[PDB]
């Protein structure tokens, strides 16, 4: 019934030195069925990553509306779109539908081109911004990744080891919450080099 | 909204602006139907004053309605695609409301009337 | 949850899963679903962890004053009633129990389905819990009564693992158990996780999933 | 209505459906195709609420047909699919949502490969290489999480469907009347009339 | 939240904490509650996060256009009617409590204002869940003709109450100063009396800790020449 | 189950370095009616423990019965009960607190919030605080209903911690709970200014103090104010 | 809330108390209810501090905007579009008004405005929830053309009952004084009126 | 990505309405349709105020 | 309508050793957003080298608490002093815990101390008596924050041994009393930061065969 | 539980009751009987909610066989149907009632004559020919009240009773996985292996 935890799903963000790492897990479900192992939740515009977390039909439907917003920016402005002006973008969208919301919990993640600065922001569903230095968690184990992030996360890390601790913050999140698992993903992300890996985890 | 009455009679008993319609009909290129015994063949003319022209991505000039109806036309370009989207769009609604595809009779008698519809309608020609 | 148990020639199977649940919150994963009554009878738990636990630890008294009152070792049948009765004072009331009495009598393997519904069933195949559904897809088609305690045993484990696989609610890991007429025999705590991984590659099963 | 199953195999994909249709304890029919061609090479089957389900089937056969003629062109199964989903999550937030559930087999004839797509009444979509909709999958997916290969050949696909079917006829309460079963390749759609 | 706002001599001063929640969790530890509306007219809010922010933009730009039209500084009271008159026509669906506050052309002004539109009018105001810990020191420590010190200070130690009293209240003080005459000077974390303390162990792990099963580079960049 | 009729506002209290400090006002309110103005809401038990009392008016007075049951009780076959086997505000406390968790247990409450104020035999502070769910709890500052809102933050304040009791006197122990008194008549509409005050000394003893009233108010700065925004006469 | 309005000789003289509640607890306790639509036409505020605020503001705009067309208007006119709001939204509003104002012609008049929407001229008018407890005393100390120092006495005294009972009434007593004279504004403390 | 054609026809067709209905101006602009995509490859289209 | 039930927040958390067990608990109770006290003990020393701790709505939890130390006394008076072990006081307060499955206790329920041999033991129970040993287990408002923090750190969840790749995992090594406390005071720091209901301070009891020692440490008061 | 039957022929009773046990979406068992013999030539068929059934019947079981050693007699079809009516009527009016229909079966040997009862859970009793409990009836009734007559043979009611249950399998849309049969004459009560 409640429309956040019907399909499942977590995204983390973290920042490191001179990077910012995002992931999620892999799950798509129907309550208690599991229907997908392959339904990543991390998408990118740019060098701007976006991962989002809620009812899977919004999730869909909200990359699909900022992959056309994203397209358009750049053709008028004659560059691609950074995190901070990203970040306004995605709370003036998700007010608009006030009193029809949609049911997510948006992470932004990405290095400002110009300044080399990393960048994390999290949001409400309707678009309050929350503008971290150290983590972003959303979710259905978004208690478990607070608890996990919190004792974990120490500031300056290096990519390498930024990594794995994001890696271990977000495995043993899902691992405590039925509705999320069956895979992970984790975005490495540098100021001009990008690295994906998937992570092995139990199924079940 | 823009109202007013462009096609009115004249004096004689002519509206103009449907008869100035024929002309631009005259000007078009050649297009010719001819029936047979068990079939129906439609020509039409392609003016060669256009060279250089990419033939495989111009618009033809027979335009196909449904799988068993086609038009082609004489006359204004830009003006024969609004009638040919109608005419497929009222097509598929006939299928979708009445489960069977159109007569040919049926989708010349909307075409038709879509025609005749601009000869008294405000603000259109 | 997720269990099963079946008859077959040599005796009964029965299988589990470990986990328990609160919500969407995972509070343990080393749950002991299969309670031992006495060597010869297993007894299942689905649903209520408290109610289950308490109902059938108190069977197993009753199962005992039998043995002391008669000189003779209680039916499966007649344990299954003793259960089936106790809970049906309760009815309404709000007990949520789905249990399986496995064990070896007189008339050979036993094997009875009771819940807090009412019901009470005699059958060789069963199967209670969310991810039943999933595991009676592996059961039915694979099957027999000729069945070898080997081939019988990775049976009622594979019919979890598929269930765990699927179920949000399943998992942890398999405790399996075989009941003979010199008793149960106790085949181990199998972690899903591990386990996974090993029956994909050996079987090939699962191939949607990468590893 | 019940049960729809889809299964993309090796070179095709294959859509099975149930044949009942129920009016509270009556069975009005034991012989409905619960599906519409949508273009030569893609098919759709669905289940959901009465009316809704033929109301919105051939309210996209209608589309997609208009756009083959327009174009004279075929869309991409992965085309037609984005475009279901976009008139279902339309549909969700309207006076009154559309109650369907889709699966749509088609094959693609440009990068020959049979493709599946699952699509829910919310708009949620995802692509599979063997899906279900309702409480079909509960006593399916075990048994295709077992046997699936991608190479699996159309008798070995058609195999492992009457499996899962004997399964839901042992398992399920409701009688669903069998399965009408269409196979969708590079030849275009066809129906199995023996199953 | 705990907000409040205190006049004094030449000037009116609001503060806030910095805690923003989700049930009984902390999503934000450092949230700036501190809105500017006009250059010397600031807002603090409590209530729905994203209604107190977008209330706040919407207002401010409409006051920057007003200013313009005009050639005038913006007043408190445009910015106060036209953020009742928004609030009330929404029936208090828009959670917006917010105390607003500055000094224009007529002086310095402080009000407060309800989600259902209500204005009030006082020389010391508290909204938010730890309104009642901050207005019971309001209430014994406030006197009429305060120096710009002695109103920081009691702003501070209203918001300190909520801290400390109030669980929907925690971790850091901002405040925001408008004298007449001068710039208003925004005091973001003003105070920092909730640090956390070393951990006791690290947590970083060795590298190769954790299982992996592909790698492949991301293409971010766009479609490349030649 | 009930509901509550004519009530009883917040009662506060607080530790100090020689003992405990509570008070409550003399008001039995009927919903929105301040009905009636002279209901003495702490009530004395002995020489050494004072009880304070919120909430329902009926269920106080059946609780004061209680209580002065309890002392006749006591005395029963006691040669010592004005000496070693007197009364202690642990005894009384305890007893109140299984009374109260017994009524919710049978779904038939006493409508109250009460906290019980008192000096030990060895010289202890004793100040605890139980409700009508039964629940306990302890602390150097303890207050009921908007007390809890109000009077805490001020409170606390002066006694933060267990470490703040010996440093503080009786006399800025009264001034704080005087100030509480006054706070909570400026902003509780179900408050009076009338109230009671009681200190319970380990060396001066049991200082019951009547007919209080809230002074040194601040009210002459609404003459300043007009209107609700833009009103200026 | 405890507001009154009573005519006397010179004029008419409005009253009311400065609580405004949010459940049990006071969130303002110097609230000003007295409220100006015009320079000799004031107003009481009881109900919902947001519905009467909107409802006063729409309404001193009405008049500005009559007083540029038409000069001043009638306290009767002032009370019509009171009227016309509070019976024409009566679905959503929660609105207890007394209107009361000075002409010369006419003199001192109240008009008092509850819930529904229907108006009623009367010699005095009370309202609120403190009112209740005040319906004896005024009927029976009430005289027609009393004297300014009469009739301050007279709101003072029932003010001071209203807010003695009334737990959603309380603080100042403020009154606002319409005559040919002008426009007074008085405040009366706790220590002043408590002890009547 | 939007088939060249799909998109010209669209422009062409909204030129096309300024010269049948509405009473207003026609726009006084001529494109070339420089574009490609996976049916027919490279692509050139010229449109006119005509539509 | 009375409600019987309330919500007095407070967590717990208990870790099982080779020899020796810890109960920890913050001091805090709360009602709503309001503070009762920021002391008030909720582990307790029961007896017989058993620490108990049941909370959530402190009333109920303060009398299950007293029950079982009662229940200990008459262990004690029936069977000639014998100690109770720590696996049948887990079976009596099952049936303290059932005996009212129909107007249940409201609390989260803890037990720690030794075995029969001698080593660390932590019981879990639920509001009607389902329990289980484990080795580590947190109970309460923000048990959903620290339980997967202990499976990573007190059983090397999902970690592995570098270059390997996932084919091993890391060995199962126990921990001492000094590293198992550093665990409990970051794990209720950290809950501390992002749960309400968590702060003020930190009392752990620790249980080895010398008997029950105590450790208070303070926590963020906001 | 589902379908429960009953037809009185020339010198037996015959009564057909389904063999599927269903939680919720699951088919427990497909083999279930659901009767109980009261005495060597009483049968009683049973339906209703879950544990309430078997209890029920079992405890009447239990009294009928307690009065057979008692008077070492066993009772009449028409006794034996009254006893259980009154149980019934004293069970709608208690704290928990059973929720139990019942259909019985019975042999006269002292009127030589066949008997059928039918009873529902309020304890509303009425002999006849034929009978049936639930949604069973509305499909069985018009065909049996064509067909029947009450010179009809054994082997006549069974093919009458084959066209009942084969309009059921028909029209029902929940699968009952066939029914037992058992047919109560002079010489006791015997089933049906092969239906
Ligand atoms: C699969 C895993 C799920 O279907 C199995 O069926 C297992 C069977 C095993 C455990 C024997 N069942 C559960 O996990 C079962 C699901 C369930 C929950 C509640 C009622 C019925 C069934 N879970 C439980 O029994 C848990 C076990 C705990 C986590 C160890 N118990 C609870 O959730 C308790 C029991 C509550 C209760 C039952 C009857 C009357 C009163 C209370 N509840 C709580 O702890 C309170 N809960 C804590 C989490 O926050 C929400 C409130
Ligand atoms: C103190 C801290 C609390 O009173 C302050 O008042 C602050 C005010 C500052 C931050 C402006 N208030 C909050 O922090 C506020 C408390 C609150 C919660 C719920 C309703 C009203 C007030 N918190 C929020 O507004 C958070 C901000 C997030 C953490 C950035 N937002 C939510 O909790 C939203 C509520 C959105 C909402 C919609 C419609 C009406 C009212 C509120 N809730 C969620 O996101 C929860 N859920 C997560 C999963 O996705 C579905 C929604
Ligand atoms: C006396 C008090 C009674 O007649 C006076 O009439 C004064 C009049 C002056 C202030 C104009 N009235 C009030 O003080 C008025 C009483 C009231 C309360 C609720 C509805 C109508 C009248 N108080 C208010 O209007 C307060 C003012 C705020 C605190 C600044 N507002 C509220 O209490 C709001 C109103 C929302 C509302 C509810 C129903 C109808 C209309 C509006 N209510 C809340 O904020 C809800 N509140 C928080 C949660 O607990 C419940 C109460
Ligand atoms: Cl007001
Ligand atoms: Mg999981
Ligand atoms: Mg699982
Ligand atoms: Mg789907
Ligand atoms: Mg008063
Ligand atoms: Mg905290």
């Amino acid at each position: 019934s409640d429309p956040s935890s019907i399909n499942g799903g977590i995204v983390v963000a973290m920042t490191g030195k001179d990077c910012v790492a995002i992931a999620c897990d892999l799950r798509l479900g129907s309550q208690s069925l599991g229907v997908s192992n392959k339904f990543e939740k991390i998408f990118h515009y740019g060098h701007v990553f976006l991962g989002i977390t809620g009812l899977a039909t919004d999730v869909t439907t909200l990359n699909e509306m900022f992959r056309y917003k994203t397209n358009l920016y750049k053709l008028k402005e004659e560059r691609a779109i950074e995190p901070e002006t990203f970040t306004q973008l995605v709370s003036s969208s998700l007010y608009e539908r006030r009193f029809g919301p949609y049911f997510v919990g948006p992470v932004v993640a990405g290095i400002n081109s110009k300044s080399g600065k990393p960048f994390i922001a999290g949001f409400d569903l309707i678009g309050c911004i929350d503008e971290a230095k150290d983590f972003i968690v959303s979710g259905t184990a978004s208690d478990q990744l607070f608890g996990m992030c919190e004792s974990l996360y120490e500031p300056n890390l290096e990519p390498e080891d930024l990594f794995e601790t994001i890696s271990q913050a977000l495995l043993n999140a899902a691992d405590r919450d039925a509705l999320s698992g069956w895979g992970a993903v984790v975005y490495i992300i540098k100021k001009d080099e990008v690295v994906k890996r998937y992570l092995k985890m139990r199924q079940d | 909204g823009y109202d007013r009455a462009l096609s009115i009679f004249s004096p004689d008993g002519h509206i103009f602006q449907v008869e100035y319609a024929l002309e631009a009909v005259k000007r078009g290129t050649c297009a010719v139907g001819v029936k047979g015994k068990n079939c129906v063949v439609l020509g039409c003319e392609r003016r060669s004053t256009l060279k250089l022209q990419d033939t495989r991505i111009t618009p033809s000039k027979v335009s196909k309605i449904d799988s068993h109806v086609v038009l082609s036309f004489s006359g204004l370009n830009a003006d024969s695609r609004i009638l040919i989207e109608k005419a497929r769009v009222e097509a598929q609604s006939h299928r979708l409301t009445l489960e069977d595809p159109v007569t040919v009779e049926y989708l010349t008698r909307y075409v038709a009337g879509v025609q005749q519809r601009y000869t008294q309608s405000g603000g259109v020609r | 949850t997720t269990t099963l148990a079946f008859k077959f020639r040599h005796g009964v199977i029965v299988a589990a899963d470990s986990r328990a649940t609160a919500g969407a919150y995972i509070a343990s994963q080393t749950v002991k679903k299969v309670i031992e009554i006495n060597p010869y009878l297993l007894g299942t738990m689905a649903g209520g962890a408290a109610d289950c636990s308490f109902w059938e630890r108190l069977l197993a008294r009753q199962c005992r004053i039998y043995e002391l009152r008669n000189k003779e070792r209680i039916s499966v049948a007649a344990a299954s009633k003793l259960l089936a009765n106790m809970v049906y004072q309760y009815k309404g009331m709000g007990l949520s129990m789905g249990t399986m009495i496995c064990g070896w009598d007189k008339r050979g393997p036993g094997l009875y389905y009771v819940d807090s519904e009412g019901n009470r069933i005699s059958g060789a195949t069963f199967s209670v819990g969310s991810g039943s559904v999933y595991a009676y897809g592996v059961l039915d088609s694979n099957y027999k009564w000729d069945l070898s305690v080997e081939d019988a045993l990775y049976l009622g484990k594979r019919s979890i693992l598929a269930a765990a696989h699927r179920d949000a609610y399943s998992g942890g890991s398999v405790n399996l158990y075989h009941v003979t007429e010199d008793g149960w025999i106790y085949h181990g705590n199998h972690d899903v996780g591990e386990l996974f991984w090993k029956v994909k590659e050996e079987e090939g099963s699962f191939n949607n999933v990468i590893g | 209505m019940d049960i729809i199953l889809g299964i993309r195999v090796q070179d095709s994909v294959i859509l099975a459906s149930s044949k009942a249709v129920t009016r509270g304890i009556s069975v009005l029919k034991d012989s409905d195709d619960k599906t519409r061609q949508l273009s030569p090479h893609t098919l759709m089957s669905f289940a959901g609420e009465a009316g809704d389900t033929v109301q919105f089937a051939e309210y996209i056969q209608a589309n997609i047909q208009l756009y083959s003629i327009r174009e004279d062109y075929e869309l991409s199964p992965q085309a037609v699919s984005s475009f279901v989903r976009q008139e279902l999550a339309k549909s969700i937030r309207s006076r009154r949502p559309y109650q369907v559930n889709v699966l749509i087999g088609g094959y693609d004839k440009k990068k020959n490969k049979p493709e599946l797509y699952q699509i829910d009444y919310l708009g949620t979509k995802v692509e599979l290489p063997y899906g279900a909709h309702g409480y079909s999958g509960f006593y399916t997916f075990s048994l295709l999480d077992h046997h699936y290969r991608p190479d699996m050949t159309t008798e070995e696909g058609l195999d492992l469907l009457k499996l899962c079917v004997q399964e839901l006829e042992k398992r399920m309460p409701m009688d669903f009347k069998g399965v009408i079963v269409k196979i969708v390749d590079k030849d275009g759609i066809r129906q199995v009339d023996d199953f | 939240t705990t907000i409040v706002g205190v006049k004094f001599n030449n000037g009116v001063v609001i503060a806030a904490d910095t805690r923003s929640t989700q049930g009984p969790i902390v999503a934000d530890k450092n949230c700036a509650k501190l809105h500017r509306i006009s250059p010397k007219i600031w807002c603090a809010g409590a209530g729905t996060a994203a209604d107190t922010e977008a209330v706040t933009q919407l207002i401010g730009s409409n006051i920057e256009l007003h200013s313009l039209y005009t050639s005038r500084e913006p007043r408190v009271v445009s910015a106060l009617q036209m953020l009742k008159q928004h609030l009330f026509k929404y029936q208090g669906h828009i959670g917006a409590y917010l105390i607003v506050a500055g000094v224009d052309p007529t002086g310095s002004h402080l009000f407060s204002i309800h989600a259902h539109g209500s204005t009030d009018v006082g020389y010391y105001l508290s909204l938010g869940s730890g309104s009642l810990a901050a207005m019971a020191v309001l209430e014994s420590h406030w006197k009429q003709d305060l120096t710009k010190e002695e109103a920081i200070k009691l702003a501070s130690d209203a918001i300190q109450a909520g801290i400390w009293n109030d669980l929907g209240s925690g971790s850091n003080v901002d405040v925001c100063v408008m004298e007449i005459g001068k710039d208003a000077e925004y005091l973001r974390n003003y105070l920092t009396p909730n640090v956390r303390e070393e951990k006791q162990k690290s947590y970083k792990f060795p590298r190769g800790t954790t299982a992996v099963l592909k790698e492949s580079i991301v293409n971010i960049c766009d479609i490349q020449e030649e | 189950t009930q509901q509550p009729i004519v009530t009883g506002t917040s009662v506060i209290s607080m530790k100090y370095d020689n003992g405990v400090i509570i008070a409550a006002d003399n008001l039995g309110s009927y919903g929105s009616l301040l009905r009636f103005n002279g209901v003495e809401r702490l009530i004395p038990v002995g020489d050494n423990t004072v009880v304070g009392i919120s909430g329902d008016i009926s269920d106080m007075q059946h609780i004061e019965r209680l209580l002065k049951d309890l002392v006749t009780e006591n005395a029963y076959d006691n040669p010592l009960a004005d000496a070693e086997e007197a009364l202690e505000p642990s005894y009384i406390f305890e007893y109140l607190a299984t009374v109260m968790y017994q009524r919710r247990s049978k779904m038939n409450p006493l409508w109250n919030a009460i906290i019980v104020a008192g000096v030990q035999s060895n010289g202890d502070q004793f100040l605890r605080y139980v409700n009508l769910l039964g629940v306990t709890y302890s602390s150097p500052t303890l207050a009921t209903g908007f007390g809890a809102h109000m009077a805490n933050p001020l409170l606390r304040k002066v006694v933060d911690r267990e470490s703040d009791i010996p440093k503080t006197t009786v006399q800025v122990a009264e001034e704080a709970i005087v100030n509480a008194m006054r706070v909570l008549y400026y902003r509780d509409a179900r408050s009076s200014r009338n109230f009671s005050l009681a200190i319970i000394d380990k060396n001066t003893g049991l200082t019951f103090k009547k007919n209080l009233q809230v002074e040194n108010m601040k009210w002459d700065f609404a003459k300043d104010i007009k209107g609700y925004g833009t009103q200026k006469i | 809330t405890s507001i009154m309005a009573v005519t006397f000789k010179d004029g008419v003289i409005l009253g009311a108390d400065s609580r405004t509640t949010t459940g049990a607890y006071i969130a303002n306790r110097v609230t000003d209810k007295l409220t100006r639509v015009h320079d000799k036409i004031w107003c009481c505020r009881s109900g919902s501090a947001a519905d009467t605020q909107a409802i006063a503001d729409i309404v001193q705009y009405h008049l500005e905007l009559y007083t540029s067309q038409y000069g001043t208007p009638s306290t009767e006119t002032a009370a019509s579009v009171f009227k016309e709001l509070c019976y024409e939204n009566k679905d959503n509003l929660t609105a207890g008004i007394i209107v009361a104002g000075y002409d010369d012609k006419n003199k001192g008049e109240v008009y008092t405005i509850p819930l529904g929407g229907s108006v009623h001229k009367l010699p005095y008018a009370i309202a609120g929830s403190g009112s209740t407890f005040i319906y004896g005393y005024c009927d029976k100390n009430f005289r027609e053309n009393m004297s300014k120092e009469e009739t301050v006495d007279f709101i003072k005294h029932s003010l001071s009952q209203a807010i003695k009972w009334d737990g959603s009434s309380g603080g100042v007593i403020r009154m606002v004084v319409l005559t040919a004279a002008g426009v007074e504004r008085l405040i009366f403390y706790p220590d002043e009126y408590e002890q009547l | 990505d939007i088939p060249v054609e799909i998109l010209v026809r669209r422009l062409s067709d909204i030129k096309q309405g300024y010269t049948q209905h509405g009473g207003l101006r026609p726009f006084g602009v001529s494109f070339i349709y420089a574009g490609y995509d996976d049916r027919y490859g490279y692509q050139l289209y010229t449109s006119n105020p005509s539509g | 309508q009375f409600n019987p039930y309330g919500d007095n927040g407070g967590t717990i958390l208990g870790i099982a050793g080779e020899d020796f067990a810890v109960l920890a608990g913050d001091t805090r109770n709360i009602t709503d957003y309001s503070i009762n006290s920021r002391y008030e003990p909720k582990v307790f020393d029961c007896g017989d080298n058993i620490v108990m701790s049941a909370n959530g709505f402190a009333a109920d939890g303060d009398a299950l608490v007293k029950r079982f130390k009662n229940s200990v006394k008459w262990y004690h008076f029936d069977h000639n002093d014998k100690k109770l072990s720590i696996n049948s006081a887990a079976r009596n307060i099952q049936h303290l815990l059932y005996s009212r499955r129909f107007f249940p206790y409201y609390v989260y329920n803890i037990i720690a101390g030794l075995d029969e041999d001698g080593k660390g033991a932590v019981y879990s129970f639920d509001p009607v008596g389902s329990y289980q040993r484990e080795q580590c287990r947190a109970g309460g408002a923000a048990a959903s924050l620290i339980m997967p923090f202990l499976d990573n750190q007190v059983n090397f969840k999902n970690q592995y041994e570098p270059g390997t790749n996932g084919k091993v995992k890391k060995p199962l090594k126990y921990l001492s009393v000094e590293e198992v406390i550093k665990l409990v005071r970051d794990s209720f720091t950290s809950a501390t930061e992002r749960h309400i209901q968590v702060g003020d301070g930190l009392e752990i009891l620790i249980v080895t065969k010398d008997g029950v020692r105590k450790e208070f440490y303070e926590l963020k008061r906001d």
